[PDB]
RNA sequence: ACGGAAACCUUGAUUCUAACGCUACUUCUAAAUAAGCGUUA
């Protein structure tokens, strides 16, 4: 049983980012600067999955996972004496780590990178800031 | 006496290069100034149009003897080498530039890089308000090398001009070394060097021993 | 009920382009360069739909939807101290997303691609810029 | 009221062609290469209208209208520091866009195609270059 | 049991040879990832 399939990842990203925490004014707490490194690493992993075999990209996925955990744990936004952690909220509401656990070949890796594409696309669609 | 001589070199960057392209292969979450890339490999490239245009503009300040308002108003020694659409004599030039592609990706990997393009963060600081406005610019990695190929053709129109065209090619490459390949090079971008610069007669019969001596000695 | 039919899509593009946001000078805010990638993807999808079945075109359609929702939020123009989203305005007024959701077979996919062609044709007919 | 009938479309093409704008040298700003695709599509539609019923020709008429407006909005010539749209002018003075909306059967379609042929004949008769 | 009967306007023929949608053109121009440390103790 996989959480990401070719028939649901775009709608999954839709629902995942429509549930992200918002300020009292309605703006998203997440910004593109907080996830810029993760997006760059996902883009590079997608680029390198086309040429090289999956066994060569065994350290890149692990680096991507440790980057996801580090960024989710370190990014904090404080408004109105309340501190939220938008990257961790995005990771748990998008099931990023669980999807990363189901990466075992080129197909699943490319599906995950397309899922991240969809996540940031729809984040920008609903008023996400740079 | 038709012949073709291939000047082959390694364009090794001394600084990050930003030749700059469109958003056709840009990332889906990147507020960047993307560089021109190969459609398949998504690797940075040095287009031959950039090299030809920059070299032609640089050689226009040394080999014209008259300021030119257009590439068509260029001198004969440069029109016969780069081409001239308003001159039946020089409508097809003797120089073919080629797109340069990354040729040391393995060495860069062994050096410990995660991607072949980095993102440099700059800003402009307001001098009245001390307000900083940031930008991100994509660049190719500093120690990248690109295969450079330049084909020079020799016909009967090159009866007593090859030794001058060779000198112009050397001067153009040298001027490119004391300049920057296309980008924000006024802030320290696009410094390049030509390594293992050698000329090989790939077609016909021609002697390139002396030319190769000034290539590998004068550079 | 389907919003794109063989009898109404050209008139639908006619009605949608006329309602796009304009400056006080009367010219449009959307440019062709903002929708260049979307037009290229639609053209490639339409070309490739002729030779192959819709079963393995699902990734291309999902990526097309992802790129539409991304370019809607990415492209913003600031004019007269007011931010505008021209691609988002075009997508919301031409019902691009709802027409994409109706794509289930080759006929609907080609109808959507022809509708996009009609939209850009009428945008250029009304003085739209590159 | 039908603008194109079997008795005046040739004269309409004649007056339209006489009303087309020219250069300072008296040369036609419109060229046949600007309308080559439109003429090819008109010829194919006329050829297909003889055998196939108008039910399957509606998509072809819609695409023909889309091509007409796209070429009206796309082709522009800048001469003497002034820009002009030769295809748009030809469409306006020849009264083509709303002559397309009255195409409801085979007879109206063939009337429009013969009108386009007359427009081309009288455009070439008055010095229209290729 | 008719100015009538019998009779192929027929055979053989490539709308073919030659021709680069080509020449010229830098995705370019300026821009420190930087500023502010109050008040209480």
């Amino acid at each position: 049983m996989a959480i990401l399939t070719d028939e649901n990842y775009v709608d999954k990203a839709e629902r995942a980012i429509s549930l992200l925490e918002k300020d009292n004014k309605g703006n998203y707490l997440l910004t593109t600067s907080q996830i810029r490194k993760l997006l760059s690493l996902c883009s590079s992993l997608y680029d390198r999955s086309k040429e090289r075999k999956f066994d060569e990209l065994i350290n890149d996925v692990s680096y991507l996972r440790v980057q996801f955990v580090y960024q989710s744990g370190r990014n904090s936004v404080r408004v109105n004496r309340q501190t939220f952690f938008p990257v961790k909220d995005l990771v748990e509401k998008g099931q990023i780590l669980e999807a990363l656990k189901e990466i075992k070949d080129r197909e699943t890796l490319q599906r995950f990178c397309r899922y991240m594409e969809a996540l940031v696309a729809y984040f920008k669609f609903y008023g996400g800031k740079d | 006496t038709f012949a073709k001589i291939k000047f082959s070199a390694q364009i090794r960057l001394e600084t990050g290069l930003h030749i700059g392209g469109s958003d056709a292969f840009a990332a889906i979450g990147a507020i960047d100034s993307p560089v021109i890339k190969d459609p398949i490999t998504n690797l940075p490239i040095i287009p031959g149009s950039s090299l030809k245009g920059k070299m032609r503009t640089l050689l226009a300040k040394v080999y014209n003897e008259k300021v030119a308002e257009k590439p068509s108003d260029d001198s004969d020694i440069l029109s016969r080498l780069f081409g001239n659409s308003k001159d039946k004599r020089f409508k097809m030039g003797r120089l073919i530039f080629r797109d340069a592609f990354l040729s040391n990706a393995d060495e860069l990997d062994s050096l410990g890089v995660r991607s072949y393009t980095e993102v440099k963060f700059e800003n402009t600081i307001d001098r009245i308000t001390a307000e900083a406005n940031p930008r991100q610019i994509e660049r190719a990695i500093r120690n990248s090398t690109f295969d450079f190929e330049l084909i020079y053709e020799i016909t009967d129109e090159n009866e007593n001009q090859v030794e001058e065209d060779f000198k112009v090619i050397r001067d153009g490459l040298k001027l490119l070394e004391l300049d920057y390949l296309g980008g924000s090079g006024s802030r320290g971008y696009g410094k390049v060097a030509f390594e293992n610069l050698k000329a090989t007669t790939v077609f016909g019969n021609y002697d390139v021993k002396t030319l190769n001596e000034l290539l590998t000695a004068e550079v």
